[PDB]
């Protein structure tokens, strides 16, 4: 694409800058360039990619949720919808992408199973934001499921149960289950099993690793805080 | 409910 | 342009949409859009013209000055400055639009001292942005200055002391002095006269007005307290 | 040094 010209390393090192800037956009960019080189990527380039389309598609996410808001109060001209499909549509473009990314080839040269689940977790999120937009929509929120349910089956298989990416996809899978699936038991099941077996886990951790887990295992208490 | 953050 | 087809009415309400979205860019090209339709700005319309392209510049010049900061702790490859410079082009480019709108032809039309001061002061604002960044340089701080110095003019005729145009204008001709044209001490007498000048006319405002001058005046004394 | 916010 426009990033074909640059170097590997120079698109991972401008994605760097660009997060310092608080330059999503650009980010993302940049890291799709790198993704585009053909090479597999390492721990740190697959947190440069997530934390950068993460942070693009947030800001649509909380724009169509602020439009989708007006425009439902307004019912009870064209513009508030308009605009409001006109964001739906860049944010199903950039998930688009992103699952792109991940289908051509990301996953399928993923062979450890710490790439391999973080990657699927990342295509269960981006299907887990066109759902939310969707009005397909039991076909998408199937995909959404199918990804998360791989990356399960690998994580529980091949990773401690303290390890921050089978934690983090424990616990977006759950806000899968209370969100989108309307499975609110399984949602509250699964939370609180991933922070039970976390838990016992901790023991053989060191402080390092010990601050990554609990960080992750709050945020499950939360939301189980939250739905109970 | 909130997710993952990053 | 791309906003040529539609309603100069729905221009604006999508970008007091937008707006509420956070999506600035998005509000600043459909304020860009209702400006070309040709017509005369309101008081309303001419705050949405410049929240929105306040914001996106706003963003544009953080980011610059975060990887000049980088640049220059480097001095003491080429990514670091590559990428400043492509912040920089498209800072500028944002610049040049938004002084293209004033010059076509929103300044020529104003002939009401409100709505004439607002649009210099807006002018004098993105010559100084164009100024933070370059290094021609002396005709930009010269075409800010102007720009400034003419809606002073116009104010101090035309305008109360405690008008928060007026009080905007003069906030922000005084950073001009102090951060670009090394005057701090021409900043520091504006600032100073300014706020005088104001709270001896507070008497005659109501409490909405008061309340709206007020807040503007605390800024400059903030500045002052920084500056002294 | 702050300027005139919106
Ligand atoms: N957000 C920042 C780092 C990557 C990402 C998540 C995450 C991505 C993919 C699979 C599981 C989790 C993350 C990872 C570790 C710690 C916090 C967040
Ligand atoms: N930022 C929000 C409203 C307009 C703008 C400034 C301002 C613009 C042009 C000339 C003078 C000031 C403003 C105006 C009134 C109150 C606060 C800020
Ligand atoms: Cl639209
Ligand atoms: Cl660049
Ligand atoms: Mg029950
Ligand atoms: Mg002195
Ligand atoms: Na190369
Ligand atoms: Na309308
Ligand atoms: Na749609
Ligand atoms: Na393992
Ligand atoms: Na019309
Ligand atoms: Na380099
Ligand atoms: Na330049
Ligand atoms: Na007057």
């Amino acid at each position: 694409g426009a990033m074909g010209s640059m170097e590997r390393a120079s698109l991972i090192q401008k994605a760097k800058l660009a997060e310092q800037a608080e330059r999503y956009e650009d980010m993302a960019a940049f890291m799709k360039g790198a993704v585009e080189k053909g090479e597999e990527l390492s721990c740190e380039e697959r947190n440069l990619l997530s934390v950068a389309y993460k942070n693009v598609v947030g800001g649509q996410r909380a724009a169509w949720r602020v439009l989708s808001s007006i425009e439902q109060k307004s019912n009870e001209g064209p513009e508030v919808r308009e605009y409001r499909e006109k964001v739906e549509t860049e944010l199903q473009g950039v998930c688009d992408t992103v699952l792109g990314l991940l289908d051509s080839h990301l996953i399928k040269e993923a062979g450890d199973a710490e790439s391999r689940v973080f990657y699927l977790k990342m295509k269960g999120d981006y299907y887990r934001y066109l759902a939310e937009v969707a009005t397909d929509k039991k076909r998408i929120i199937d995909s959404a499921r199918s990804a998360y349910q791989e990356a399960m089956d690998i994580s529980k298989k091949e990773m401690p149960p303290t390890n921050p990416i089978r934690l983090g996809l424990a616990l977006n899978f759950s806000v899968f289950h209370y969100e989108i699936a309307n499975s609110p038991e399984e949602a509250i099941s699964l939370a609180k099993t991933t922070f039970d077996e976390a838990m016992a886990d901790l023991h053989t951790l060191s402080e390092d690793s010990y601050k990554d887990s609990t960080l992750i295992m709050q945020l499950l208490r939360d939301n189980l805080t939250l739905w109970t | 409910t909130p997710s993952l953050p990053x």
